[PDB]
């Protein structure tokens, strides 16, 4: 439509792109905290067996 | 502005013979995939 | 035929209510999903269901 209308939608575009990415990025870093603990427990149990 | 030599964003270049057909595509686009287009136009021959 | 007849009326009736709640689920979810996808900000929408008196 008019350039103004197309700019209201433009603003909406970069809004979408940003919001789905923040949402993606929270899930992405939450798998990274589950992974830290779990890998840390696994290194330790293996090693104490060797030391034993 | 210098982003259509790169690939930081995607642009769709295209010729169409009618600005009319451009409209129908704009409708399809807005209604069903949300509001995510920047619509610019240049006249060709 | 008799055994089938009782079972069938009952089943249709029970099925009916369930199929109705599911239909209304889809429509409510389809308006929310559509609304976020076209409009964007603000996060919360003002949604109403307006009952129209018949033939208006």
């Amino acid at each position: 439509l008019t350039p103004n209308q197309v700019n209201d939608e433009l603003n909406k575009m970069q809004a979408f792109i940003r919001k789905e990415a923040e949402e993606k990025a929270k899930e992405i870093q939450l798998k990274a905290d589950q992974e830290y603990e779990i890998e840390k427990t696994n290194i330790v149990r293996n090693e104490t067996n060797n030391i034993d | 502005i210098a982003a259509a030599i790169g690939a930081s964003v995607n642009y769709v270049t295209g010729v169409i013979a009618r600005d009319k057909v451009a409209t129908l595509e704009q409708i399809l686009w807005r209604v069903l995939r949300g509001n995510l287009f920047f619509k610019t136009v240049e006249i060709e021959q | 035929e008799q055994s089938l007849r009782v079972q069938l009326v009952r089943l249709a009736k029970t099925a009916y209510v369930d199929v109705f709640i599911n239909w209304f689920h889809i429509k409510a979810l389809r308006v929310y999903v559509e609304s976020v996808l076209r409009y964007g900000l603000p996060p919360h929408f003002n949604i109403k269901i307006i009952a129209v008196p018949p033939k208006n």
